């Protein structure tokens, strides 16, 4: 009931909007993949 | 089953659900294992059945073994290929943060998106899949940054 369909194809656009800023933050990582801040 | 970005769909009741994305390269697909929680995916080369996963790393791959292998080099701005459900895939570029661990360094990008979104692919300048998107940690005004993903 899962299926996959095609979205396009994997390049670096020049025009990209550019946002978001740069965290330096101290992360643990569980055995179940959940990360949690520490 | 040819090279690109791909969204994950489940079919439900009435219509599709978008619940990730993933990249197809080298005949291999490559997703986060909570899109698909491992399981097997249908496709118009057929049924795609789970052929390598880590559900620390939370990734999964069909059809043979993880095939991304380039890397961040820690300095250079990044690309998130977004495809959020119901959305076009659009290029959203940014400077990575860090996630620190006790076992060292993860790349991290600031950018929120819908849960759908999971598994889209990151850049590098060169257009190389450096890692995929979608697990990450809520900061404490309730914004989102998401490991950059990369199969060890
Ligand atoms: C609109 C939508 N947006 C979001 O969900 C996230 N954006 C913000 N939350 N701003 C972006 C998701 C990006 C795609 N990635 C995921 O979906 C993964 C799947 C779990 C992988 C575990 N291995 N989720 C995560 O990585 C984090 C992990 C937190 C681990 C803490 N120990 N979980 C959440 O954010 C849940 C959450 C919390 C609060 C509020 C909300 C949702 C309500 N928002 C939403 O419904």
């Amino acid at each position: 009931d899962m299926y996959i369909e095609r979205a396009g194809d994997i390049t670096w656009e020049k025009d990209a909007e550019v946002t978001g800023n740069s965290p330096r933050l101290d992360v643990a990582l569980d055995e179940s993949g959940d990360f949690s801040l520490v | 089953t040819t090279d690109g970005v791909y969204r994950v769909m489940t079919r439900r009741l009435l219509g599709s659900t978008q619940v990730g994305v993933g990249v197809m390269q080298e005949g291999v697909f490559h997703t986060m294992w909570h899109v698909t929680k491992g399981a097997a995916l249908r496709s118009g080369e057929g049924r795609l059945d789970p052929y390598w996963g880590d559900v620390k790393q939370d990734l999964v791959s069909y059809c043979g073994p993880w095939k991304l292998d380039a890397a961040w080099d820690g300095l250079s701005e990044v690309q998130l290929l977004a495809v959020p459900p119901g959305e076009r895939a659009k290029n959203i570029q940014t400077l990575p943060g860090i996630f620190k661990t006790k076992d060292g360094d993860i790349g991290a990008v600031a950018l929120d998106y819908p849960a759908g979104t999971s598994g889209s692919p990151i850049l590098d300048k060169c257009g190389r899949v450096i890692g995929l998107y979608g697990n990450g940690v809520v900061i404490k005004n309730g914004s989102y940054v998401s490991a950059i993903t990369q199969g060890k």
